[PDB]
């Protein structure tokens, strides 16, 4: 729902604002590695069952809009700022700040937006213990529960 | 959702709602029914066919 | 007046309504998978009809 | 609109319309393609809901 | 779309045999010359070369040849597969019974 | 195509300059409408998915809750029957 | 034809080869179009 | 496996008392959110099947007919027609099932005779006429050989039940009342339609009007 | 459906009614309904576990259930 | 018409059913349907305890019923005890009934504890976002 | 109540459970934002003692929690508010960040329900209670004590993601501890940014 | 051709077929079949045997081939500036020349060290003989492994 | 040629509608018996008949019972949707005198 | 043909053509005949598949109309004529059986 | 176009109205069915479902498929004949149905 | 990319070049077989000859 999505977004913003501890950082690293590999580094249409393919593609689309597109937008904003600076300095149109600074901004902001929304992507893979993706996510979840001394879903 | 015993005067509550009830510009049709009120409801099932 | 306002105002309005007002949802509902969706704005108010 | 609002008044480049009568190449055919599409659309939608 | 669908089906549903063919499977392969194509073979029972009894031998022959059931679908063959390759069973590798086609 | 044929097809009147200039602007004014329509179509699809789930799995979950409550009663009943057996042994010493 | 004999030289049967042979022909043709498309652009 | 596998043992009480339930843990899978989902189940039930309210004065569950939000909220003090809640089912079982369309019923007078018309008035007249013919045959035997017998030993369904229900379905009660007035006027005088019918002498011939009506039909497997 | 949320009531009178129904059902079903007149209503049993979590937890606890059984036996003489 | 909607959201999948013991419930219900038993109380796996009279005489109500008079066969279905055929074809569904009851008991044994830090955001794990 | 202008430091930010009757008719809506929603903190005059005629009343100010902007008007709600005696578990709080949120070029309009910041004296005057000093002393924030006591919980109002609770949404024990925008991590980030800008 | 990658065709015993087995002795047939299966379809072996065979192959054929190719590529980098003068430098041209020469020399050296040492490794290795005796593959196993290897190569080309 | 193409399309529609039997007979003879048998096998569907319980549980008794070729269901599938035509006393008597196979 | 398997009657093949030839053009029995063609696709040639298809026809007739247990087992004449309309489960069953009979392959 | 439409209407709607005006002794229901069929059943209906994807999303298509199978359950309906089947998958993507004729009930698509 | 000289192996001239280099290296090894640790080349073994002569056989 819109309320659920807004609550998730704002809670993630608050969590990123306050900090991320040490064991929380370790659990976040495990979750990010699993999500990155099994979603970004894999073709989600290659899973055996239809449930796995559908929900892995949903998670990948969420990653695309919340990390890839957001990081592209923020890197483009940084590139636009540098581009305006260089146009004002040189008193002429320049093209170098677009590619280089855009790539630097993307590389700066992709880890930030991935760390912010790691739990969101990790939980969206909870298709169940009957499937390979769900089994792998549950293994990583049990490791994270051991690290954080809590129980998650 | 409990049919409790009222400590008020139900006639007075009815007459105060009738006389002067708070309203506003953006008031929903659910809470503002003046011409759409009846004493009976036609109850039908859902997801099925009625002639 | 002719082009920019008549082709972007309603989209901006719907985006702001979803972004800020949560599409006017009555939040006291139990199960999202069993609840109807409060649709974003779909009737254009910048067209005469 | 822009043209007729900027370059068709007498003080802004009017035109000497020297044509007695129009000679057209399939006029209505171009003016009826846009409405016909609409008709199609409407018809289809109605049928589905019917 | 035929190429895309076939590629997806191959990628999703292809795994190596992951096991060595058992003795029973190899013996069945060597005896598959006894299978007859387009016409059923007349199985005649000779107790001095086949052993057992006529009913049991004919039941085994029907299971092996006429029914079309593969060697990897036999319970004792499956047990032998799961026993002789228990090292691969450990460390989380699942044995594939029927070779891919 | 044929420039002369297409330059006087519309009732012998020439609007080809405005038609040519229309494509460039019209190539971008439809983007907000298209993206918000994508959003609306996805919302409609999600609502239809919810309608299907509620129509199909709506009744089933209520039966599952009913059976959960009946199973709780069954556990309580087993313990109660064990207590009844103990009271049958200890006729009045249990009280 | 030639691919059929080549794939039968590897352990295969005539029926199975045709399914495998078609995929390689489709894949090679797609690469040829990609090479043709690249030539037009540059 | 014994030859009696699947046969219910004698005196099987279907009782699970004192049973080890730790052997079935490998026959089902519960996901990580099973504890959460369980609560949700309860929540939904507690707020979906609870169309009744406990009353402290009566100390029992009561209910009323479906009402609008304005009447429930701003007329909660003024509630009328409160009926004690009887339960969804008499035996306390569950009734929450998805429903569908039951099988149709046989048709004596088809609806397809007049189906291009959404308004069934000619169809209503046709069905009532057919029922009235059947009734004119059986109207005075109803209390001796049919539904209206004194004892159930001689009970038989009235032969015109299906045509009567079809005519009732096709006609509104107003038009049904008009047709019943006509039926009384024609049954008081015992006016069978065959006593007056002659229009078949002024109707065009058809293949269906052959003298050998039984031999006109070709039967084929 | 737009079902709103309301937590378990835990109302005193409602839970007393539900607990009386639960005790009647336990006494009836513990003897396979061999009573002369059975007043148990199974459906209300469901509601006992939906609106009286405290009493349900008491009934699940073996010592609480033993106390309840002893008091019920004393009441029934 | 052909592309009037200009887009179709095929990405959003069917709502995944994440109920605790739904699969076992459906299996048990299919098995009971196979038995072809007139009594509907058998739908609940707890019927031998909730309605024990189904095994003795079938009197499940103390004449406090409203199903109309016993004029046709389709009356007093719950007032009809299980016959030998019904009992046999219900015993054939004993293992699935036991698995369903075990799943229900295990779900009942699950309690909300203080280590469930993800309770307020359990919708994401429940896969409600499409 | 033991709360007073002189003893408030003893009871400041301390959990009590007080019984009294809230007045939803004269509720103040202090503007506030919670999880991206522009809503209102729902202050009500909480009547503890009153005479039979009701002319003379004394009480406190009770923060019922966050209520969204859509449902702030009484006519916008599908409920008739309960104004009888109820028991509320609230943290006694000074009401500081609410009184320091108006900012420049902002002011409250009383004699109507227009608020920008929680001006304690103006709220007390609006209540009409006789014990003006005690009302001005503090406000009682409706809290849920079954929640973690750390300020890092990141769930400040007692809700779930689906918002299945009923408005107004009461605070968690982390919500009371939470000063919006002035927590120590935010100030540390600001200090780091300004040090970088200066150097 | 350029479209596909063919570095696996003439390496790691991929070229072994039934003609290599028809004329071989029983022991030699077993060794050849085991070598082909281990190089192409390692899944047929236990993980410990896979590790042992990988270790025995790497220090003899795989890593030795990598090192020989690296040395031969270094031979082609006597002068990295190549074309270079004070007036003009050619960084892109020199990089292109390196990318045209060094991979070629790497390929030549790798193919050479596979053409020399692979037959001796197959015929004169104790680990290969011991594991072949341990597994004792048959002709049917070799046929299945040939099918699996071709299908895996096809899948890799597809992905 | 536009008129000719329109006329050909109209004639094709007319022939398809009016010579359906002849066209289908000609189409049925364009393939041999084996091809048509393969196509029929590919299009074989149950359509919802005899869709009884299929045991997925490994310990299910009905799994072994259904594997038994001599298993008798309580009622034939087409009879599961037919109203009973005998009295309740007769039904109960027949069920109480019923005996299980095997 | 809302209850059948094909979008248009021409995809049904020779069986649908024979079903059309069996009844008059206004007779709705043709559709039921078409369902017979659907039930005996891979079953007509198999000796038990034919019995299975006939059972499928019986189940289909029982599902469309209310039927009694013996009603479809005591039909004296299973032959059909042009003016046989699906007004009864017996007529539905007869049309479905006639469609099954006309399913080559 | 308008004249062709009017002639088509008068051919099957106006004139056939006068064919039967009195009760008929022989095959009255047959003759009435003939008159009604040449009027009630029109061609367009088939297209109305043959291209149902032009406004029905996948899930809406599944729900309307079950709804149409329910609503056209009655066998004695010539309009159900000459109407494209509901036993079909959505052209874009199909979620509920895995195979065309794999059901658990004959008159229900699941 | 970098790996296409491997695809160049289909030409018989490249195969001949590889054969010449391999035979020359075999001669070098055989002349250096007196040093311990190097196996050398044996011409009486079927496996070695079969691997040498069938490396490019059936190339596609
Ligand atoms: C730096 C530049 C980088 C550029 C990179 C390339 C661009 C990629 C865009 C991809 C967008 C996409 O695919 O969206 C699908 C996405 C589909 O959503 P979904 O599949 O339902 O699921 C939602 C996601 O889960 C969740 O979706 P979400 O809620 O996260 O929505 C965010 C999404 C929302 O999408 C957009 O906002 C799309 C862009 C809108 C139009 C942009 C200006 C075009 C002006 C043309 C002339 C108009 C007259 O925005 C983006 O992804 C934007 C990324 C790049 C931002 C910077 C772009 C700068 C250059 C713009 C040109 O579309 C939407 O969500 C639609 C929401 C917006 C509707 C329209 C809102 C107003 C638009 C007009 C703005 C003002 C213009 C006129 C100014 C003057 C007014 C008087
Ligand atoms: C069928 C044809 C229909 C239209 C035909 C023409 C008739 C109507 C003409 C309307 C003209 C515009 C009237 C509104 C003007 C304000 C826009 C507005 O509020 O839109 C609401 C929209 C939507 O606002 P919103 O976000 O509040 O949306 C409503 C939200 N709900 C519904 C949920 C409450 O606002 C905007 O679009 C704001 C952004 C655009 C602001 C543009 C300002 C600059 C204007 C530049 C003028 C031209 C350059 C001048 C240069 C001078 C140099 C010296
Ligand atoms: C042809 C008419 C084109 C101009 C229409 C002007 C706006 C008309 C209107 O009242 O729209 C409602 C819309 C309001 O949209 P709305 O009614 O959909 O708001 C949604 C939010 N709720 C439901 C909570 C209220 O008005 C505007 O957006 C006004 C924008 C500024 C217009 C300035 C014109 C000068």
């Amino acid at each position: 729902s819109c309320t659920t999505r807004r609550f998730i977004d704002e809670k993630e913003k608050l969590e990123y604002s306050r900090g991320y501890n040490q064991q929380e950082l370790e659990a976040s690293k495990l979750r990010k590695d699993f999500v990155k590999k099994y979603i970004v580094d894999f073709d989600t249409t290659l899973y055996k069952t239809q449930v796995e393919r559908d929900w892995a593609y949903i998670a990948k689309r969420e990653y695309r809009y919340e990390v890839q597109l957001k990081s592209i937008g923020y890197g483009g904003a940084l590139a636009n700022a540098v581009l305006l600076w260089r146009i004002y300095a040189n008193k002429k149109m320049v093209f170098w700040p677009i590619p280089i600074v855009g790539a630097l901004g993307y590389l700066y902001f992709q880890p930030v937006f991935f760390q912010k929304s790691n739990k969101r992507f990790f939980d969206m893979c909870n298709v169940g213990e009957e499937y390979y993706l769900g089994r792998e996510r549950n293994k990583i979840l049990r490791e994270c529960n051991k690290i954080l001394n809590v129980e998650d879903f | 959702k409990l049919l409790k015993q009222s400590i008020y005067d139900q006639t007075t509550q009815y007459k105060l709602i009738k006389k002067n009830k708070k309203r506003g510009e953006l008031i929903p049709v659910t809470l503002a029914r003046r011409i759409l009120r009846t004493k009976k409801t036609l109850v039908l099932p859902a997801h099925v066919n009625i002639t | 007046i002719v082009l920019t306002w008549g082709w972007s105002s309603f989209q901006i309005g719907g985006y702001n309504y979803e972004r800020f007002d949560d599409n006017g949802e009555r939040r006291n509902t139990l199960y999202w998978k069993l609840s109807p969706v409060e649709f974003p704005q779909s009737k254009l108010w910048n067209r005469p009809s | 609109i822009l043209k007729v609002a900027r370059f068709r008044v007498l003080k802004m480049r009017p035109k000497i319309s020297t044509s007695y009568r129009p000679h057209g190449k399939w006029g209505d055919f171009l003016a009826c393609i846009i409405p016909l599409i609409w008709c199609i659309n409407i018809l289809t939608n109605s049928n589905l809901i019917l | 779309t035929y190429y895309s669908t076939n590629k997806e089906a191959l990628i999703q549903n292809f795994e190596p045999l992951n096991r060595k063919f058992t003795e029973e499977e190899v013996e069945q392969f060597l005896r598959n010359e006894g299978r007859s194509q387009e016409e059923k073979r007349n199985w005649i029972y000779n107790p001095h070369i086949h052993g057992s009894t006529e009913g049991e031998w004919k039941a085994d022959i029907h299971e092996k040849f006429d029914s079309g059931k593969a060697p990897w679908e036999r319970e004792h063959v499956k047990a032998k597969i799961l026993e002789t390759n228990k090292a691969k069973i450990d460390a989380g590798e699942e044995i594939q019974l029927k070779p891919f086609k | 195509r044929n420039r002369y044929w297409w330059y006087r097809s519309l009732y012998d009147d020439y609007v080809a300059r405005e038609a040519k200039l229309a494509f460039g602007i019209a190539a971008f004014i439809w983007l907000p409408h298209y993206y918000w329509g994508i959003h609306l179509n996805r919302a409609f699809e999600v609502n239809f998915s919810h309608r299907n789930y509620a129509h199909e799995w709506g009744p089933r979950r209520n039966r599952l809750a009913h059976s959960l409550e009946f199973e709780q009663f069954d556990m309580i009943l087993e313990n109660w029957q064990d207590l009844e057996d103990e009271y049958a042994q200890r006729g009045d010493g249990m009280l | 034809g030639s691919c059929l004999l080549i794939f039968i030289q590897l352990v295969f049967s005539g029926i199975v080869v045709l399914l495998l042979d078609d995929m390689l022909n489709k894949g090679y043709g797609l690469g040829s179009g990609i090479s043709l498309f690249i030539a037009t652009n540059i | 496996l014994p030859a009696d596998y699947g046969k219910m043992p004698a005196g099987y009480n279907f009782l699970t008392r004192g049973k080890d339930w730790r052997e079935y843990d490998k026959d089902f899978i519960l996901r990580t959110d099973a504890v959460w989902e369980k609560f949700q189940l309860e929540h939904f039930f507690r707020n979906y099947m609870k169309c009744f309210f406990f009353d402290h004065g009566l100390k029992k569950y009561q209910m009323f007919e479906p009402e609008d939000m304005y009447t429930v909220v701003f007329e909660g003090w003024a509630l009328d027609d409160l009926i004690t809640f009887p339960g969804f089912t008499p035996t306390g079982r569950t009734n929450s099932y998805q429903i569908g369309l039951s099988p149709r019923q046989r048709t004596v007078v088809p609806t397809q005779t007049f189906y291009q018309m959404q308004d069934y008035y000619m169809l209503c007249g046709l069905r009532f006429e057919r029922w009235f013919r059947c009734d004119l045959v059986y109207h005075d035997q109803r209390h001796t050989k049919f539904d209206q017998v004194k004892n159930q030993k001689n009970y038989k369904t009235y032969p015109c039940y299906r045509e009567y229900y079809e005519a009732q379905y096709a006609c509104q009660d107003d038009m049904f009342d008009f047709l019943m007035e006509l039926a009384y006027a024609r049954r008081a005088a015992d006016n069978f339609e065959s006593d007056f019918a002659s229009h078949e002498l002024t109707t065009l011939p058809t293949f269906y009007d052959t003298p050998k009506a039984a031999e006109r039909k070709t039967y084929t497997y | 459906m737009e079902v709103k949320y309301r937590g378990p009531s835990d109302d005193k009178l409602e839970c007393e009614f539900l607990e009386n129904n639960l005790l009647s059902c336990l006494r009836e079903k513990s003897v396979q309904d061999n009573v002369a007149k059975m007043t148990c209503r199974p459906e209300f049993l469901v509601w006992f576990f939906l609106e009286c979590p405290t009493k349900a937890a008491v009934y699940h606890d073996p010592k609480g259930l033993r106390n309840i059984f002893i008091q019920d036996k004393i009441k029934q003489k | 018409a052909l592309f009037f909607m200009a887009n179709t959201a095929i990405s959003v999948p069917s709502v995944l059913d994440t109920s605790p013991c739904m699969k076992q419930m459906l299996a048990y219900e299919d098995c009971v349907l196979d038995a072809n038993v007139p009594q509907q109380e058998v739908i609940h796996p707890q019927w031998p305890t909730i309605w024990p009279r189904l095994l003795t005489d079938g009197k499940l109500l103390e004449f406090d019923k409203v199903p109309f008079h016993p004029e046709n066969i389709y009356n007093y279905t719950y007032m009809r005890p299980l016959t030998k055929k019904n009992k046999q074809y219900l015993y054939e569904c004993e293992e699935e009934r036991f698995v369903f009851k075990a799943c229900l008991r295990k779900v009942i044994s699950l309690k909300k504890t203080d280590k469930h830090t993800s309770w307020d955001t359990a919708e994401v794990a429940n896969l409600q976002l499409t | 109540p033991p709360f007073t202008e002189k003893n408030i430091n003893d009871w400041l930010y301390k959990t009590v459970s007080i019984t009294g009757r809230p007045i939803h008719g004269k509720g103040m809506m202090i503007p506030a934002k919670s999880y991206g929603l522009h809503g209102f903190e729902y202050l009500v005059p909480f009547v503890t003692k009153e005479n039979e005629d009701g002319s003379v009343q004394e009480g406190l100010i009770l923060n019922l929690g966050f209520i969204p902007r859509e449902y702030a008007p009484i006519w916008a709600r599908a409920r008739v508010e309960n104004v009888e005696e109820q028991t509320f578990t609230c943290v006694v709080t000074d009401g500081k960040h609410l009184s320091e949120q108006g900012g420049l070029f902002a002011s409250n309009k009383p004699c109507e329900n227009q608020w920008e910041y929680a001006d304690l004296d103006q709220l007390a005057k609006h209540t009409g209670f006789v014990n003006q000093e005690q009302v001005r002393s503090c406000i009682l924030e409706h809290v849920n004590t079954e929640t973690p006591n750390d300020e890092r919980d990141c769930r400040h109002i007692d809700i779930c993601s689906d918002y299945k609770e009923d408005y107004p949404y009461k605070f968690t024990r982390s919500g009371v501890l939470q000063q919006p925008g002035q927590m120590y991590w935010d100030l540390n980030k600001s200090a780091s940014y300004y040090s970088l800008l200066g150097l | 051709f350029l479209f596909y990658n063919q570095q696996h065709k003439t390496r790691n015993g991929y070229f072994i077929n039934h003609d290599n087995l028809m004329l071989a002795s029983l022991e030699e047939r077993k060794k050849l079949i085991f070598y082909f299966i281990a190089n192409q379809v390692p899944e047929k072996l236990d993980p410990v045997d896979r590790v042992k065979f990988n270790e025995e192959l790497s220090d003899n054929l795989s890593t030795k081939a990598r090192l020989i190719g690296s040395l031969t590529g270094l031979i082609g980098l006597v002068g990295f500036p190549y074309i270079s003068t004070r007036i003009y430098s050619r960084p892109v041209l020199n990089i292109g020349l390196s990318l045209l020469i060094c991979p070629f020399l790497y390929y030549v050296g790798n193919q050479l060290t596979y053409s020399v040492w692979e037959p001796k490794f197959i015929a004169n290795n104790n680990t290969v003989c011991e594991l072949s005796k341990k597994y004792n593959f048959t002709v049917f196993d070799f046929a299945q492994a040939k099918k699996e290897a071709h299908l895996k190569a096809l899948r890799t080309e597809l992905v | 040629v536009y008129c000719t193409v329109l006329a050909y399309y109209g004639w094709w529609l007319y022939d398809r509608y009016y010579l359906f039997g002849k066209n289908a007979t000609q189409d049925i003879r364009k393939d041999t018996t084996e091809v048509w048998e393969k196509r029929a096998a590919l299009n074989k569907r149950n359509w919802g008949y005899n869709a009884h319980y299929k045991p997925e549980l490994e310990r299910s008794m009905k799994k072994v019972l259904y594997a038994d070729p001599n298993y008798k269901f309580p009622i034939e599938w087409p009879e599961r949707y037919m109203a009973e035509t005998k009295t309740l006393e007769q039904v109960m008597d027949e069920e109480e005198n019923w005996e299980y196979y095997k | 043909m809302a209850q059948t398997a094909h979008q248009n009657r021409y995809q049904g093949g020779l069986c649908y053509a024979q079903c059309n030839e069996l009844f008059s053009f206004w007779n709705p029995s043709i559709q039921q005949c078409w369902k017979g063609c659907d039930f005996g696709v891979g079953r007509v040639n198999d000796p038990e598949g034919r019995i299975e298809a006939q059972q499928m026809c019986k189940r289909w007739a029982a599902e469309l109309y209310w039927t009694y247990k013996g009603e479809l087992d005591t039909i004296k004449d299973l032959r059909v004529h042009a003016d046989m309309y699906p007004t009864t489960p017996q007529n539905v069953y007869r049309a479905c059986l006639a469609g099954v009979r006309r399913q080559k392959f | 176009v308008c004249g062709i439409y009017v002639i088509h209407v008068i051919y099957n709607y106006m004139i056939p109205y006068y064919w039967v005006s009195t009760p008929l002794k022989n095959d009255e229901f047959t003759r009435l069915r003939m008159k009604d069929y040449i009027a009630s059943t029109v061609l367009e209906e088939v297209y109305g479902i043959s291209y149902a994807e032009w406004g029905w999303l996948p899930h809406d298509f599944a729900y309307n498929r079950m709804r149409g199978l329910a609503g056209y359950m009655h066998p004695d309906d010539p309009r159900a004949m000459c109407t494209s089947t509901f036993h079909r998958k959505h052209k874009y993507i199909e979620h509920e149905v895995e195979k065309v004729g794999d059901y658990h009930h004959m008159t229900y698509p699941k | 990319p970098l790996k296409f000289w491997w695809g160049l192996n289909k030409f018989e001239t490249i195969q001949g070049i590889h054969s010449i280099l391999g035979n020359a290296a075999d001669l070098v090894v055989s002349t250096l077989s007196f040093i311990p640790g190097v196996q050398g080349r044996n011409n009486a073994s079927y496996i070695e000859n079969s691997i040498r002569v069938t490396r490019f056989r059936g190339f596609d």
